RNA sequence: AUUCCGUUAACGAACGAGACCUCAGCCUGCUAACUAGCUAUGCGGAGGUAUCCCUUCGCGGCCAGCUUCUUAGAGGGACUACGGCCUUUUAGGCCGCGGAAGUUUGAGGCAAUAACAGGUCUGUGAUGCCCUUAGAUGUUCUGGGCCGCACGCGCGCUACACUGAUGUAUUCAACGAGUUUAUAGCCUUGGCCGACAGGCCCGGGUAAUCUUUGAAAUUUCAUCGUGAUGGGGAUAGAUCAUUGCAAUUGUUGGUCUUCAACGAGGAAUUCCUAGUAAGCGCGAGUCAUCAGCUCGCGUUGACUACGUCCCUGCCCUUUGUACACACCG
């Protein structure tokens, strides 16, 4: 029986989904290794779960990753929350759950949008305005 | 009038070439899948035709 | 004393960071005790509550505050890259931690009185009052981004080069930043209107 | 040049709230307590450095 | 080692190098006197730009099999300025396209896919391998 | 004597619809024959957005009118004669209903 | 105001000055060198690149919009 | 050549040719502003 | 080569236009009326002249060769779509005008328009727009 | 919140508010997917030690499995539930853990009584009265005009630059829309021709089946170097195509050339409190051909405040009135 597990992260209107299963500690997006991600500078928050927990966690199991819709910034917050929910999940059916409870403790002092997606999405647009707020400029004379 | 000039003017496209189904006034037809109305017309038939205001 | 293996874009570390006034320390975010962060990009709610913004990384602030003028509304990427560029500048410059320089300019910068207006119907009144830390640190990162973009603007000199020599000028009163003679001007304003 | 610490807020203050008055505590006098008019948001625990503690805050308004 | 584990740039310009030194490429005469596309003021730069530009259609078709000039046209294309009045997308030139499609078949890095387009061969796969792989 | 019979289904209203499906799955149950679905395609949403003034007078005021049309696919397998009995049954207004082969 | 009259080209004493001092600079980018030596941006890039080949002076970080570039000795 | 109010003359030269009848008979009567009337500042 | 030679010239003269020394050449020589940037980079490219070099630093025999260049097009196998005069009215042929050239070119374009009594060159000469431009709001100037 | 607790010559009610309904936010829980996908397997290509093993791609399995990802039906979920303070043992409020969500969760639709001589007779085969009704104010055809340019004003688009322009390389959306098949009409893939604009030939789609393998800002590396400069793109010349019966008063779109004001804008004045402002592009409406407009969509994404009645206004109460066409009295 195959052991792997599927957890997905959200952002706006990105969706990243982490396939993590038995391995030797490979991490590729697209089939592209992550350290190649782009933009280079988001390339911390694209680490980030993986510079708290050491990659040494990381050296048990294979993660391939499918990212799909949204933007840049979006995908690569999506990619690292799927990437943390999989890890937790993995550790939680395959591992035992201390180890679990100790990471996911560990990911959420740093930042609660690892696991949790954020729920704000665009607002619509009104008649009378450009904007969802911005409204046409008044003249009175 | 004379045949080859009466109503002689080509009439295969523009405003004068379509007309409101329910009124017959040309001025803002609604083309949008077919409804061929004006746009006073459909906001009248509208609750005839299916469409509902949800927001 | 608190270690915290989080680096500032993986080259800074909070270690050995530690600000010193006490009226604005607890509306800065720049020690290892208090959620260190890789980048100043962190896409977090800050707005939602009153004084909540206080938690957000300074590095991140100076950051929001240089994507201001029209066009360049919503470059964060460009604004990182600038941050990151004057913070090494600074490092080569100066030889201490990039980190302690911006907290002296942000503590340096903030003015501590300013005169309200007061009074109505066309007359031209002003009180000298107090002002809070945290409205302090909001105008000293202002004025900071302020001096930079004004001398960046129509010059060889990259907006980075102009960053990180205003934070050098204002992490001692040298009186060449921008923001330290916007705030001498404000303070010698309060001080006439008293 | 001191510092003081405020105790509470008293309110709004001026004709258009910009101003919030408080009471401050002086900290190295722990028995001198002072009015002043504050700008910007402020909250209870708050650290104010005085260029000059001679003055008493009145209504702006 | 693929071209998926090198970074883009490095290898369209180690593979732009190759094409050049392989001397089976015929440049067209006007490739000094073209734009690359409509929406541009200015001709490229670079006097390699024919060899960069095949290098980074072949790393397409090698990612994708099912490209036609039109796709490439949109790939290359971007924002048109219009002076005084908004910009908007605008399509790139179709016929460096279709050249430089038809010169990377000429030398079996190519072929027609059946089902349109064009698809990466084993031999271009094997190029583009070696190339990457000799990045490092 | 086997055929995947496809069975599309449009309407207006979403419970009649969800009814009619229902019905017609039950219908084919019960026959012991394999049913694929009912899938549910993503709901057309035709949208007018037209002024509430007959005229151009007062504040721009828009009305946003929508004409929601919901489909359903359904795979029988099993011969014509079969389909063409279950189908016969009674189907509400308002649901349109189609029989294909493949 | 008037306006800059910076050179495109190096001449002698320009380029001695150059190869003198700029070895001895905390910080060099092309601003610097343009306000410095005054000099074009274009020339300052390609002094830039002259010194690094010398190996007079170290790549700090090297970006598109910004070079930074220091001594290669204390 | 006929304007919407009158036949407009002219003759056809060599350098004319390649261009419309219309481009040599005028529809409108260039203008000649006058002085500005009741409402034309102040807004 | 970063040391400026010293036949290097800060101004140099061409179709009596003051061309300036310190922009480089593809720039510099956009200075010479009827000539522009997209001209001027496939004249420099026919002439072998190299892009990198700065007006001043070039030789005057590199000079004659770009003006041998933009005054025969057509020997260089420049194509007829990238002129500025193609299909001439009298002549009918296809040459790139410039300098004093061009300018007559337009005067003898403007005055053969306003000979005939033609509408736009009626609008030409009562200062008005010409190529169908609202005129109650904007050009404003008299 | 005329929302409630209460006080009470009032007691019971009826509208508005709320409830309601639509969209969005959570569900690894249910049903079901060859017009959506994932996983493993079989084969094949490429690379790596080249068999076996690893990495990455392509193709089939309606008897390989499944529904995390996509779709859409049923449901669940938040009630301030729980803890600490304040408040009349009330109605309630602030903070806080947990939680997808703790401003009525966010945004909308709907929306009372009584009114305006507010707009519309140019939406209507809605309509009273008046005018005209054959040399017509009816209808149709040709042509012109509605666009005309000393000037003033309103909503806007493009900018004044290096946080940039240009030339490469690089790669991430959502809401939607699409044919009479006649050789063919709408969305158009692919191939060929062409520098572009465009043209020709095979075809797909009446559609989660095809266009759709579907943006820009941005990211990345070079050139430019403070110069109205490679900023800016007004004006104008030559010439080439497409739509249309017809393009002149340029319909629109290409090529080369020309290269104006503008160096951040006085008194004044608009919009806006979070995925908001602003920037960036996309779809639809109009449409034979034309978007700087409107209606929607998404991408990047902030500063400041979370207070007040000073200005401009609104609600309630008290009070004055010589106003009631109601202080523009
Ligand atoms: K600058
Ligand atoms: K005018
Ligand atoms: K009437
Ligand atoms: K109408
Ligand atoms: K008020
Ligand atoms: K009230
Ligand atoms: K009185
Ligand atoms: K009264
Ligand atoms: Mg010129
Ligand atoms: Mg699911
Ligand atoms: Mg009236
Ligand atoms: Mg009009
Ligand atoms: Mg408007
Ligand atoms: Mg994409
Ligand atoms: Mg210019
Ligand atoms: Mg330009
Ligand atoms: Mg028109
Ligand atoms: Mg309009
Ligand atoms: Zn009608």
């Amino acid at each position: 029986a195959v052991e792997s597990v599927q957890c997905f992260g959200r952002k706006k209107t990105a969706v990243a989904v982490t396939h993590c299963k038995r391995g030797r500690g490979l991490i590729k997006i697209n089939g592209v290794p992550i350290e190649l991600v782009q933009p280079e500078i988001l390339r911390y928050k694209a680490f980030e779960p993986i510079l708290l927990l050491g990659r040494h966690r990381f050296a048990g199991v294979d993660m391939r990753i499918r990212v799909k819709g949204g933007g840049h910034t979006s995908q690569i917050y999506a990619i690292r929350q799927s990437i943390a929910k999989a890890l937790v999940a993995f550790y939680q059916k395959y591992v035992d759950e201390q180890q679990k409870k100790e990471i996911k403790d560990i990911l959420v002092r740093y930042d609660r949008t690892l696991l949790v997606a954020d729920p704000r999405r665009c607002e619509p647009k009104k008649f009378g305005g450009r904007g969802a707020r911005a409204r046409f400029q008044k003249s009175y004379r | 009038g004379h045949s080859n000039i009466w109503n002689a003017h080509p009439k295969n496209y523009g405003p004068g070439s379509r007309t409101c189904r329910v009124c017959g006034n040309p001025h803002a037809i609604i083309r949008k899948y077919g409804l061929m109305c004006c746009r006073q017309c459909f906001r009248s038939n509208a609750k005839e035709i299916g469409f509902i205001k949800y927001r | 004393k608190v270690h915290s293996d989080v680096m500032l874009f993986n080259r800074w570390t909070y270690d050995d960071v530690q600000i010193n006034d006490i009226s604005v320390e607890d509306y800065i975010t720049a020690t290892a005790s208090k959620h260190p962060v890789y980048m100043p990009h962190t896409a977090g709610r800050y707005q939602a509550k009153r004084f909540r913004k206080a938690q957000c990384p300074i590095v991140e602030r100076l950051t929001n505050s240089l994507m201001m003028h029209g066009r360049n509304n919503g470059k964060k990427l460009m604004a990182v890259r600038i941050i990151k560029h004057a913070m090494e500048i600074i490092h080569l410059l100066t030889d201490q931690n990039p980190i302690q320089v911006i907290v002296d300019a942000v503590i340096n910068s903030g003015p501590r009185e300013d005169a309200t207006r007061i009074g109505s119907a066309g007359v031209v009144r002003r009180q000298a009052v107090d002002i809070s830390p945290l409205r302090r640190v909001n105008q000293a990162i202002y004025l900071l981004t302020t001096g930079a973009r004004e001398s960046a603007f129509r010059n060889i000199k990259t907006i980075a080069e102009c960053l990180a020599d205003e934070l050098i000028n204002a992490a001692k009163g040298s009186s060449n930043s921008y923001a330290i003679k916007k705030k001498d001007e404000i303070e010698r304003v309060a001080k006439a209107n008293r | 040049t001191k510092h003081a610490i405020v105790v509470k807020v008293m309110g709004r203050t001026g004709s258009r709230g910009q101003v919030t008055q408080v009471r401050v505590k002086f900290l190295d006098d722990q028995n001198r307590f002072i009015m002043r008019n504050v700008k910007g948001p402020v909250r209870e625990g708050d650290v104010l450095t005085l260029l000059e503690s001679e003055r008493e805050a009145r209504r702006l308004r | 080692r693929t071209v998926k584990d090198v970074s883009p740039h490095e290898f369209v310009k180690a593979y732009a190098a190759h094409l050049k030194r392989s001397g089976k490429m015929e440049l067209p005469e006007w490739t000094d006197i073209v734009k690359t596309g409509k929406l541009k003021e200015l001709a490229p730069y670079d006097p390699d730009w024919y060899y960069i530009r095949a290098a980074s259609m072949a790393r397409k078709i090698y990612l994708r099999g099912g490209l036609g000039v039109g796709g490439f046209r949109r790939i290359y294309g971007g924002n048109q300025r219009n002076g005084s009045r908004p910009r908007h997308f605008c399509k790139s030139s179709g016929s460096v396209a279709r050249n430089i499609l038809q010169q990377l078949q000429n030398m079996n890095i190519v072929d027609f896919d059946p089902k349109g387009g064009r698809r990466i061969t084993s031999n271009g796969q094997r190029d583009l391998d070696q190339v990457a792989g000799r990045i490092a | 004597q086997i055929h995947k019979i496809r069975i599309t289904l449009s309407s207006k209203n979403v419970k009649n619809l969800e009814k009619v499906c229902a019905d017609l799955v039950r219908g084919a149950k019960d026959k012991r024959l394999r049913v694929k679905g009912p899938v549910r395609m993503p709901t057309k949403v035709l949208n007018i957005t037209t002024r509430k003034s007959p005229c151009g007078e007062g504040t721009n005021t828009w009305d946003r009118f929508e004409l929601r049309v919901h489909k359903r696919v359904i795979d029988l397998f099993s011969s014509a004669d079969v389909v063409k009995q279950i189908t016969s049954i009674t189907i509400e207004p308002g649901v349109e209903v189609e029989v294909t082969i493949a | 105001k008037e306006k800059v009259n910076n050179m495109v080209l190096f001449d002698k004493a320009t380029y001695d000055k150059l190869l003198s001092e700029a070895p001895k600079y905390k910080l060099i980018t092309p601003s610097v060198l343009s306000d410095r030596l005054r000099i074009s941006g274009s020339l300052a890039r390609k002094a830039i690149r002259d010194l690094m080949a010398r190996g007079s002076i170290r790549m700090v970080s090297a970006h598109a919009s910004q070079q930074i570039y220091t001594r290669a000795t204390n | 050549i006929y304007n919407g109010k009158t036949f407009n003359q002219i003759e056809v030269k060599p350098e004319m040719i390649s261009h419309y009848l219309a481009e040599f008979s005028i529809s409108y009567k260039p203008v000649k502003h006058g002085r500005p009337g009741i409402g034309a500042t102040h807004s | 080569s970063l040391v400026a030679n010293e036949e290097f010239q800060h101004i140099l003269r061409v179709q009596n236009t003051n061309v300036d020394g310190k922009q480089k050449i593809m720039f510099a020589m956009t200075s010479i009326k009827g000539i522009g940037r997209r001209f001027a980079n496939i004249a420099c490219k026919k002439a072998d002249i190299d892009m990198n070099k700065r007006a001043g630093e070039l030789s005057a025999a590199e000079l004659d060769s770009l003006m041998v260049v933009v005054a025969n097009p057509r020997q260089f196998k420049i194509p007829d779509w990238f002129l500025n005069r193609q299909k001439d009215y009298k002549d009918g042929k296809f040459s790139q005008v410039t300098s004093n050239a061009l300018d007559m070119k337009l005067r003898d374009d403007l005055e053969r328009l306003k000979k005939i009594r033609n509408h736009r060159g009626l609008r030409h000469y009562w200062g008005l727009r010409v190529r169908g431009q609202h005129t109650k709001t904007t050009g404003r100037r008299g």
